[PDB]
DNA sequence: ATCAATATCCACCTGCAGATTCTACCAAAAGTGTATTTGGAAACTGCTCCATCAAAAGGCATGTTCAGCTGAATTCAGCTGAACATGCCTTTTGATGGAGCAGTTTCCAAATACACTTTTGGTAGAATCTGCAGGTGGATATTGAT
DNA sequence: ATCAATATCCACCTGCAGATTCTACCAAAAGTGTATTTGGAAACTGCTCCATCAAAAGGCATGTTCAGCTGAATTCAGCTGAACATGCCTTTTGATGGAGCAGTTTCCAAATACACTTTTGGTAGAATCTGCAGGTGGATATTGAT
């Protein structure tokens, strides 16, 4: 089945919740689009590297270690999945 | 009826979501987004459940930290509403786009 | 037969750290004191975190450390925060912190 | 099959030393395992670089030593270097 | 008499020092500062001439980039004058604090 | 000694940085940041000198030290 | 009859191989790896020298100085990405005044 | 004491046979070659370890270039590299 | 707008000296030929673990209304920081010349690799305790209107 | 300065999902006996590095005057938060096929290990040369004023 326009599933209320945990009280209306912008560039960058590991291992399944190595490369070191 | 003034529930929510550690983006929509972004890179590849969970932990983590920095940029401009101008400054100083 | 960990008085495996130093391609040869010294530094830092995390667990009235308590221990200690400044603790949350400017005047 | 190692046996040992009443969830054990592996890598590779800058084919406890000095913020470094030297002298008393 | 309006010579200075690549801190006060700081970690240390020049290249570069980010914080707060809060915000966002 | 970094030089640094107007409190704040910088870099560079059992900080010590801090510098050895 | 000539390169493939074996990167070094790598280093060097030579021409000069190199790195997008955390000694900054700061 | 000096001068004479290069600028090119070498070599090392491989091959160097170079710089790099390896094993 | 009078910028040519480039012979690589050793490509294959489905239910997302109060836009003056002309001194050269000291060899003792042959400590998967998650209702603050 | 209107404490209860313990294996750490190389330990140069020393020229410190920028104080259209009513779609749960990860072997092709042979890149003096730096002369940019 075809996958399209999926960044729109990052709901406006969920972007609000992320901003709350961030400590933000008032949120201008354009933020929700700006946030999705940033989020996509983040995921692209990470998934791109993550898949370069999957391809180098000649595999078809993106493993959690692939993501962990990828985040490490981007200086976003993640604990709690790493082995 | 009753009515809380603009800002009171805002602060109620900051207090609430800062006390928690649950993920704030819905699992299925995030998973769809991730599979699309991956699909438009390599074709018919699988995902370990843990790798989508790693992507989501890292992504919510990233965005929440960006909101902290965004908020300080808004305060610094004597405002309380975060705007795109603020995010673009926060990222610019971080090096992420400059 | 005595394990090198007990010879050095450690709970961490000195044999395993020594094996991980050769298989990791860090140096052509590995001296005999390096795995001991290193296993000691790792055991120390593990202890130093576990201390503060157990404390944070007791404060929340819990008997088992969850990732939150680990995040609390890392983020309230200045030096562990410096050491884990670019590290993200999954299921860890943030520290409660509301900017003063935003509070009910 | 196939068996995969971790530091959980030792992290649990040190946990029952500092807080003998508390236990640790597996998600937090994974976070700890991640931390030991991260710091292992940081130390071993900074030491690798030390031995290479000085044209020495061998990483000794001295390389590990200044690696810790370089890499750990103070006081954590002081206390670390202390327990490390302690364990290495005690070791070489056969 | 003749006189330039406030703001004009400032832009003339920006156009000049962005055109140049010379170091902008006087060499000797810097050297004194470096050995004064190093004395606090190891005593009676000598320095390769290349190392004082490297330390100065590196630190002046650091400060110019910090001033760029600072200037942007000044602008962002509807100002034109950089203040200590601008430097403090720039460093806080960079991770230095 | 730190007061030896004169204001006309901190002025020039902000000029190269693109700064038009400068608060008077800047110069003290600048000397502070610069001190934390040399402090961190030199502490590392000297740790490299001591490890090499030397008495002279070599330019390569400063370079390796700057790399550790993510301030990679070209033109002095690497 | 060398290896660099066999690969049609100017960079030392033999020396790159020796630096890889001696660098403590892996137990064994494949035979094609040092070739491949020396090729990537030569290419990137060419790309920079090209753009910096144009900065030298454009500045009416014959000898490439650090300034021309920094102009070449920062005015080009992708080399800027690649050396974003690198400081080019004696390099200066790119002329850039924020519009907000301009007369009238 | 070694350097990359004569090789940078050679490649300079290919692209710009008319122009020459300052000494400080040659040092900068040297630092650049050493840096890129280090980044690529160590990324390739990690590739090998992550997959429990014992040898660094051109396959690893390649995936290293993909990860490290912002393609399009990477596209041309991978080209220049496979090209030089193909010509090497021909002869 | 320009008219005028500062001062600033900008080429065009200039001549010398600090560096560049080019020559001229030597150890340390690097290429070569042969012999061993082996890392991981190739080929089945057990078998987790992933994609996908169905179904039901209630947790949240969507959209709409209404207005509190925030952000923007404005006016205004005190005052801070720029431009300068002034006056003095600290930085900058420039060898000079002695000396700490980073770099070199050369024995060889101590430390490490290494090749095998036992001897466990660790790990996977049963089995067996036990927090605490996620309901529940009181007491306690906290808000916000009158 | 009151009371309602709600939110947010907290403490208490209790089976179940996620620990903790209890187990045989067996991979790998440990013990021992040679073989290799390691990186100090004295012995001696040559560098670069400190250190005075001693003019000139800058480039800094400092005062004075005010242009204009930063903060403050207002005003107000309207954006964004709070509350709702609706009903969609995410979640939860449990089942099944099968792709493809990952444990085994098997066996060449490709790597390592010597051992000499051969070439190249680095040095340190010899033969150029680009560009700094300084010199007018002419448009340029800036800021006063009918």
């Amino acid at each position: 089945k075809v996958l399209r326009d999926n960044i729109q599933g990052i709901t406006k209320p969920a972007i609000r919740r992320l901003a709350r945990r961030g400590g933000v009280k008032r949120i201008s209306g354009l933020i929700y689009e700006e946030t999705r912008g940033v989020l996509k560039v983040f995921l692209e960058n990470v998934i791109r590297d993550a898949v370069t590991y999957t391809e180098h291992a000649k595999r078809k399944t993106v493993t959690a270690m692939d993501v962990v190595y990828a985040l490490k490369r981007q200086g976003r070191t993640l604990y709690g999945f790493g082995g | 009826p009753h009515r809380y003034r603009p800002g009171t529930v805002a602060l109620r929510e900051i207090r609430r979501y800062q006390k928690a550690t649950e993920l704030l983006i819905r699992k299925l929509p995030f998973q769809r987004l991730v599979r699309e972004i991956a699909q438009d890179f390599k074709t018919d590849l699988r995902f370990q459940s843990a790798a989508i969970g790693a992507l989501q932990e890292a992504s919510e983590a990233y965005l929440v930290g960006l909101f902290e920095d965004t908020n300080l940029c808004a305060i610094h401009a004597k405002r309380v509403t975060i705007m795109p101008k603020d995010i673009q400054l926060a990222r610019r100083i971080r090096g992420e786009r400059a | 037969a005595k394990t090198r960990s007990s010879r050095a008085g450690l709970q961490f495996p000195v044999g395993r750290v020594h094996r991980l130093l050769r298989k990791g391609n860090y140096s052509e040869r590995v001296g005999a004191g390096a795995p001991v010294y290193l296993a000691a530094v790792l055991e120390y830092l593990t202890a130093e975190i576990l201390e503060l995390a157990g404390n944070a667990a007791r404060d929340n009235k819990k008997t088992r450390i969850i990732p939150r308590h680990l995040q609390l221990a890392i983020r309230n200690d200045e030096e562990l925060n410096k050491l884990l400044g670019r590290v993200t603790i999954a299921q860890g949350g943030v520290l409660p912190n509301i900017q003063a400017v935003l509070l009910p005047k | 099959r196939g068996r995969k190692e971790s530091y959980s046996i030792y992290v649990y040992k040190v946990l029952k030393q500092v807080h003998p009443d508390t236990g640790i969830s597996s998600k937090a054990m994974g976070i700890m395992n991640s931390f030991v592996n991260d710091i292992f890598e940081r130390i071993a590779s900074e030491a690798s670089r030390l031995a290479h800058y000085n044209k020495r084919s061998t990483i000794t406890s001295r390389e590990v030593q200044t690696a810790v000095r370089l890499l750990l913020p103070g006081e954590l470094a002081k206390h670390a270097v202390s327990e490390g030297t302690k364990a290495v002298t005690k070791y070489t008393s056969s």
